[PDB]
């Protein structure tokens, strides 16, 4: 499994830029595809979603009518062309895959990122503490609060918790507030009540210092968390 | 030489032990009891994605995802609760006649005509079905196979063998020689210790998994055994014929406790069921139907006719809540 | 002309036997395959052949303003059915490869409601329509029947001159009478009371032989539809 | 529209 | 040459220790008591806990 | 009422099921064959000039019909299971050595057999009287008769209709005549109007077999045509 995001750089405010992802093992096509982007310092926004063949495209609302969304499948390679950029869309944009089907872990990958510099129903995640410093061995715990109950009538809890360590794309360790993802060790553990939901490190370990990040699946804005900082 | 003799003695005493063992019948037991009285399940889904006849289905252990197999060459797992479509495997060989759904949920196994299982990980990172492995050395078709662990899977052949496989070096870790027709039909035990295979002998042969032989064995049948499933708590199951009767046998009185035939009932039965409590022995029939038993007071407690061919695959959820049926009509219907 | 009504009730006793026939074959049609295509053209000239005889029926025991523009929907629906169902027949002998393998499994069904549509748009029409809407109908009429007709024929002389052997009476049999019970049942109803509506011609003849009896001549047609087509087939 | 129509014929 | 493996397992098979068929019976008939209210294809449950209802 | 990874997983689905669709038109299309015949029948040779492992599968084409043959090589001597699977099946084509007068009762057993089986009731069968060359040697050298195992032979004579436009023997004629007769009585003798026999009269190495494959498919495809409109 590779994406290796290329485009970006910089570029004047009001331009048009294409930025590409080039999806190598593993069947992109039967993966939705997302567009993550994380601005400088600063936490994670979900930007654009093309889901599995090319329908159900989405973006956030900052985008909408400026990004557009594609994906050429016989040469796996996702595509985000932007219009009349803006200062504000300065950051690191990720590509994210994400099956969904009954058991399935989406947001399960994450690309190393490219960047690009220029030069009210959402549901908000917040979280308690933005940074908690810690020592290794201790059982540490990270909160998230939703603004709505992802807790769906299906029984599902949409939340997911992803770890991007300094340096690196972010990783997800929770997908449905209690399903560890495959790689992830057991040290992590997710729970929730429906609206407040808690992820706990019992071993704390040097591979663990990193921002923590929440998300929601409930509604598609794919609302993140500001982002929960560890160190040590 | 004399050993012809010395086997027909042998017979004639698990005979006389058996009836020995005969003190009552199940019926005469079961007389007391009150009946079940008339069921009525209904078909709550109906999973329309095959193209031909469904040969085989399997639930999962979570008792909402479904394998089925169909001789258009594909295995589809389904989401029994939304009819979802979740994977749509194309297997090599298109005749395939046996499913299994790992009890983990990370494989399916299949096969058929094609003397193979297929092991196929539906947990690849790359997102897709593939191949784990193609379990060879079976010399007849593949009629039944079942996962015991993600690395363990016994099948039965028309080789009238069966044989547990170590997926990881896809090789027979044991092999059960005892029948001499085609083995249709095999069933795990709860504990996973034993097994009970069912052949067109018609006799059905409980199998010691780690020592490799044969029990006991069964043989009141007049015709090849299509089905077999054990009673949930392991010390007994029924087998289907194409004798058109069911028969429940008791692995610790070693013979037969009960015989579910209807005179009405003419058609051979395919597959055999139990519910949770092991109350009701569910039965598919060459007669696009299927006959819903009291498993111990043997009477008819309902049917489920809603398939337009035959009923070829019944599978009853871990947790009991449904029973799958599918059917050569390319359909699979939930019933509750 | 009062005793030659009593049709007018020959007519409606006729239009039972075949209203109860066409519940039978709607019903029996939608628990059935429906799968093969002949279905899907016999549940849909099933609901034709019902609605047309109910309609005929409160009719005849109306001895009303919807009474006919719905008869002659059902009618000409019914009609365009039985050429359709022809006209398959001779695809499905003419080309049996495509009609078993390449043949959209939805044509059926494209062609019944675009028929309906073209049903429902001719009443429409002539609900609206000095009028020639007439004179178009009559010649839609005459191409209903020329399809079934040359459909028939044609699958005919691909079974007979084919050089092949092989019981053949039921074909024949079959292909007959569905032909002389559209002509001789089906159409004249339509056919003169579209045609004499402009033709003048002695009314004590048109109302009594050419009007009345293919009222009943229809009815018929309609009855015998369920059993030509589907029971037949049934009760093989 | 015709004399001779009749009841009938005068469809609506 | 089969016939002395078709002898041993004969003998193997006679020499299980057996069960009274009433008390296979019983036990078969205990069971479904104990277990029969946890069967919801036999008693079936209300709708709202029926997953596919 | 479905969340967002719910919607996406029913697209999924929706993506597999027009996937089905396509899959369905080659299964439509494609006139699957079931290979039966003897060892000595010398239906390898067909499949060969046509053109463990428990079914061998061969394609080929006929006026672009695609013919998916089955020869189920590695199988037990018992077929009463397995050939349940071959039901709907375009065709089974039989082939039986017509030399070998010693098998000739064990063919016309088996394929009294196929014939009736219950579940073949509706399945036409091709029979490839094969190997004529050698069973016309073998009736002009006189050194083996057909009486010797067919009595009735000797009380039998070629029909008015027979037609050997070649110019063969009248040996010849009345042996492989008496042979054809021979299947296509028990092939009469029961199940008629269900399921037809079309006999062949071919060679080890003959071009035609496709040819007569696919003329005998589209004559069954036809007759089931015929029944489901009633017609026959």
């Amino acid at each position: 499994v590779q994406l290796v995001e290329s485009g970006g750089g910089l570029v004047q405010p009001g331009g048009s830029r294409k930025l590409s992802c080039s999806a190598s093992g593993f069947a992109f096509s039967s993966f939705g595809m997302h567009w993550v982007r994380q601005a400088p310092e600063k936490g994670l926004e979900w930007v654009a979603y093309i889901s599995s063949g090319s329908g159900t495209i989405y973006y956030a609302d900052t985008v909408k009518g400026r990004f557009t969304i594609s994906r050429d499948d016989p040469k796996n390679t996702l595509f985000l062309q932007m219009t009349s950029l803006r200062s504000e869309d300065t950051a690191m944009y990720y590509c994210v895959r994400s099956i969904y089907y009954y058991g399935s872990s989406p947001f399960d990958f994450w690309g190393q990122g490219t960047t690009l510099t220029v030069s009210s129903a959402d549901i908000v995640m917040t979280q308690a503490t933005s940074s908690v410093p810690v020592t290794p061995g201790e059982s540490v715990s990270i909160s998230c609060r939703s603004s709505k109950s992802l807790l769906h009538s299906n029984g599902n809890t949409y939340l997911y918790w992803f770890l991007q360590r300094p340096g690196q794309s972010p990783q997800l360790l929770i997908y449905r507030m209690s399903n560890l993802a495959s790689g992830v060790p057991d040290r992590f553990s997710g729970s929730g009540s429906g609206t407040a939901f808690t992820l706990t490190i019992s071993r704390l370990e040097a591979e663990d210092v990193g921002v923590y990040y929440c998300m929601q699946h409930l509604e598609y804005p794919l609302t993140f968390g500001a982002g929960t900082k560890l160190e040590l | 030489d004399q050993l012809r003799q010395e086997a027909e003695q042998l017979k004639n005493q698990i005979r006389d032990a058996r009836k020995a063992c005969a003190d009552a019948t199940l019926s005469q037991i079961t007389n007391n009891i009150d009946p079940v009285g008339r069921i009525q399940m209904r078909t709550r889904r109906t999973l329309r994605g095959h193209l031909a006849k469904i040969y085989a289905m399997h639930w999962g252990t979570d008792s909402r995802l479904l394998v089925s197999a169909s001789q258009d060459g594909k295995l589809i797992i389904w989401d029994s609760y939304t009819t979802n479509k979740v994977h749509a495997i194309p297997l090599r060989s298109s005749w395939v006649m046996t499913c299994a759904y790992a009890p983990s949920g990370n494989y399916v196994a299949c096969g058929g005509l094609d003397n193979i299982c297929s092991i196929y990980n539906l947990k690849t990172r790359e997102g897709n079905v593939r191949v784990s492995r193609e379990l060879a050395g079976h010399t007849g078709y593949l009629s039944c196979c079942r996962f015991l662990d993600d690395n363990q899977i016994v099948t039965s052949s028309g080789d009238t063998t069966c044989a547990l496989w170590d997926i990881e070096t896809g090789q027979q870790t044991t092999t059960f020689t005892g029948h001499t027709g085609d083995v249709m039909s095999l069933s795990l035990a709860p504990d996973t210790r034993l097994f009970v295979s069912g052949a067109c002998d018609a006799s059905a042969k409980l199998w010691d998994v780690r020592e490799g032989m044969c029990r006991q064995t069964f043989t009141g049948h007049e015709s090849d055994i299509n089905a077999i499933c054990f009673f949930p708590n392991g010390n007994a199951f029924a087998t289907g014929s194409d004798d058109a009767t069911c028969r429940l046998f008791d692995l610790r009185a070693d013979q037969e406790l009960m015989t579910y035939s209807h005179d009405n009932i003419i058609c051979g039965i395919t597959s055999v069921s139990f519910s949770k409590s092991g109350r009701l022995l569910l039965a598919g029939y060459d007669d696009f139907n299927c006959n819903v038993w009291d498993a111990l007071k043997a009477d008819r407690a309902g049917v489920l006719a809603g398939h337009d061919n035959r009923v070829s695959c019944l599978g009853v959820t871990d947790d009991g809540m449904a029973v799958a049926t599918g059917s050569w009509d390319s359909f699979l219907k939930i019933w509750n | 002309y009062k005793q030659t009504l009593s049709l007018t009730v020959l007519t409606c006793i006729v239009s039972l036997v075949g209203l109860t026939g066409n519940a039978v074959v709607l019903w029996l049609l939608g628990c059935r395959m429906r799968r093969n295509a002949f279905s899907i053209y016999i549940l849909n000239l099933a609901a034709a052949d019902f609605l047309f005889l109910s309609g005929r029926l409160i009719y005849s025991l109306l001895s009303s303003k919807i009474l006919y523009p719905v008869m002659m929907f059902s009618y000409f629906a019914g009609l365009s059915f039985l050429s359709a169902v022809s006209t398959e027949r001779c695809l499905s002998v003419l080309w049996p490869i495509w009609y078993r393998c390449h043949r959209p499994t939805h044509l059926s069904a494209v062609v019944c409601v675009l028929l309906w549509a073209l049903s429902l748009l001719r009443s429409i029409l002539e609900w609206m329509l000095c009028q020639t809407s007439d004179f178009i109908t009559v010649a839609w009429l005459i191409f209903l029947c020329v399809v079934l007709c040359g459909s028939s024929l044609v699958l005919l002389i691909r079974i007979l001159c084919g050089s092949r052997k092989i019981p053949l009476t039921r074909l024949y049999v079959t292909i007959l009478l569905t032909v002389l019970v559209f002509l001789l049942c089906g159409l004249p109803f339509g056919i003169q009371f579209f045609l004499f509506l402009w033709i003048h011609v002695d009314r004590e003849v048109l109302f009594c032989h050419v009007h009345l009896v293919s009222i009943f001549l229809s009815a018929l047609n309609s009855s015998a539809n369920p059993i030509i087509y589907f029971f037949v087939g049934s009760f093989r | 529209r015709p004399e001779w129509w009749m009841d009938y014929q005068k469809r609506y | 040459a089969q016939a002395r493996k078709l002898v041993e397992q004969l003998k193997m098979e006679a020499n299980i220790d057996r069960i009274k068929v009433s008390k296979a019976a019983a036990d078969l008939m205990a069971y479904c008591e104990a277990h029969a209210k946890e069967d919801p294809l036999l008693t079936p449950v209300p709708a709202s806990e029926n997953p596919f209802r | 009422t479905l969340s967002a990874e719910d919607k996406a997983a029913v697209e999924r689905s929706k993506m597999i099921e027009k996937q089905l669709q396509k899959d369905k038109q080659v299964y439509r299309r494609t006139l699957r064959l079931l290979l039966l015949g003897a060892d000595n029948s010398g239906k390898s040779t067909i499949v060969k000039q046509m053109r463990t492992s428990g079914i061998f599968e061969t394609k080929f084409q006929v006026d672009k019909v695609n013919f998916h043959m089955f020869d189920v090589g590695a199988q037990r001597d018992e077929r009463r299971k397995w050939i349940q699977c071959f039901n709907d099946v375009t065709a089974i084509i039989f082939v039986v050595d017509s030399s070998d007068y010693n098998r000739l009762q064990e063919a016309l057993n088996d394929f009294k057999s196929i014939w009736n089986n219950r579940w073949l009731r509706t399945i036409s069968v091709i029979l490839f009287l094969n190997k004529q060359d050698l069973l016309a040697e073998k009736v002009l050298a006189g050194k083996s008769k057909i009486e010797d195992y067919f009595p009735e032979f000797a009380r039998y004579t070629t029909p008015e209709d027979a037609t050997p436009e070649p110019g063969e023997d009248p040996r010849v004629t009345r042996a492989k005549y008496f042979i054809r007769k021979e299947f296509v009585d028990i092939s009469t003798a029961s199940g008629d109007g269900r399921h037809i026999c079309y006999p062949h009269f071919t060679c080890s190495v003959d071009t035609e077999n496709a040819r007569r494959i696919f003329n005998d498919c589209k004559d069954i495809i036809l007759q089931m045509n015929l029944r489901e409109y009633n017609l026959v």
